[PDB]
């Protein structure tokens, strides 16, 4: 299948409570593999998946040095953002950044990403050309001008097309037994009366990996989009995910409802119904 | 492996 | 500028009385990142609770999984209690072994 690598940085100021906290996590697809937290007793980039543990001390030392340098950069960026938005030094603010690379099923680069936010709103994004910028506001246009003058896009492009792809491919090979294994959902429908004339049908998907899934209810073969309660996909804690979709249906009409499940681990989409007794 | 490009705002 | 948490409380596997399992409280969709999450057993805070490393979704909202090992029984109740800047008081969501 297709695969991605993504890093997520969060920098959170806290005036009066020390320097801003910096947390970074790295993922391959829906598998976290590294973390870094500037509030740890001894901040270090640390493994979070079995297949990264084999990397040697040069890897861990180099990733730690880079994350410490990044924490310093993002502390500076929080100070700069206060200037750009005319904000006081008393408030708590957050910079977030996500970046990485996507590969298609053939292992080829599909696209790169590198986007940042300030206080949970888009700030600046590298465009898909890996060459030009989209700034969300007049503050981010200042950053854009600085980055254009310094040819930052070219440096990010070189990472995203080069080391990002090369290291993702390495991880996919070293973690192949898990990263390249889809676990299909285990599915079933439950039934719970709500009253004498309506009942909830809940279609469950459990134990699946990766997280992407489609669960839909049809009534007489028509999708019930506007009448379905669909919970957010949620982690089980064993690498797998869970989801459910529910509809409230007239009693006696349960057999007119079908649940449809699509997942990369399934050879063909599944159709399920409530099976009494 | 993380990117190392320094991106000061 | 602030987003309140969504909360789901559930188990790692379908609950079976007397069988060890994990109780999960997944908090998501929130901003800013500071959040207080306790897991409760019959109203009292469970001491041994771990959580995932802070990450966020494509809309910049944060998510965290809090979890603890537990053995459900017929009569014990469990819950997750969440506080966040967007909440005037903590929100308690009881575990429903069918949700």
């Amino acid at each position: 299948g297709s695969h991605s690598m993504r890093y997520f940085y969060t920098a959170m100021s806290r005036p009066g409570r020390g320097e801003p906290r910096f947390i970074a996590v790295g993922y391959v697809d829906d598998t976290q593999f590294v973390r870094f937290d500037s509030d740890a007793a001894s901040p270090r980039t640390e493994p979070r998946a079995p297949w990264i543990e084999q990397e040697g001390p040069e890897y861990w030392d180099g990733e730690t040095r880079n994350m410490k340098a990044s924490a310093q950069t993002y502390r500076e960026n929080l100070r700069i953002a206060l200037r750009y938005y005319n904000q006081s030094e008393a408030g708590s603010h957050i910079i977030q950044r996500m970046y990485g690379c996507d590969l298609g099923p053939d292992g080829r680069l599909l696209r790169g990403h590198d986007q940042s936010a300030y206080d949970g709103k888009d700030y600046i994004a590298l465009n898909e050309d890996l060459s030009s910028w989209t700034a969300a506001d007049t503050a981010a246009q200042i950053t854009q001008r600085k980055w254009e003058a310094a040819r930052v896009a070219e440096q990010l492009r070189a990472y995203l097309e080069g080391l990002c792809v090369e290291w993702l491919r390495r991880y996919l090979e070293n973690g192949k037994e898990t990263l390249q294994r889809a676990d299909p959902p285990k599915t079933h429908v439950t039934h719970h009366p709500v009253s004498d004339h309506e009942a909830t049908l809940r279609c469950w998907a459990l134990g699946f990996y990766p997280a992407e899934i489609t669960l839909t209810w049809q009534r007489d073969g028509e999708d019930q989009t506007q009448d379905t309660e669909l919970v957010e996909t949620r982690p089980a804690g064993d690498r797998t995910f869970q989801k459910w979709a529910a509809v409230v249906v007239p009693s006696g009409e349960e057999q007119r409802y079908t649940c449809h499940v699509q997942h990369e681990g399934l050879p063909k989409p599944l159709t399920l119904r409530w099976e009494p007794s | 492996k993380a990117g190392q490009v320094v991106t000061i705002w | 500028i602030q987003r309140t948490p969504k909360i789901q409380v559930y188990s790692r596997h379908p609950a079976e009385n007397g069988k060890s399992n994990f109780l999960n409280c997944y908090v998501s969709g929130f901003h800013p990142s500071d959040i207080e999450v306790d897991l409760l057993k019959n109203g009292e805070r469970i001491e041994k609770v771990e959580h995932s490393d802070l990450s966020f979704s494509k809309d910049w909202s944060f998510y965290l999984l809090y979890y603890t090992e537990f053995t459900p029984t017929e009569k014990d109740e469990y819950a997750c209690r969440v506080n966040h800047v967007t909440l005037s008081q903590p929100k308690i969501v009881k575990w429903d072994r069918d949700m």
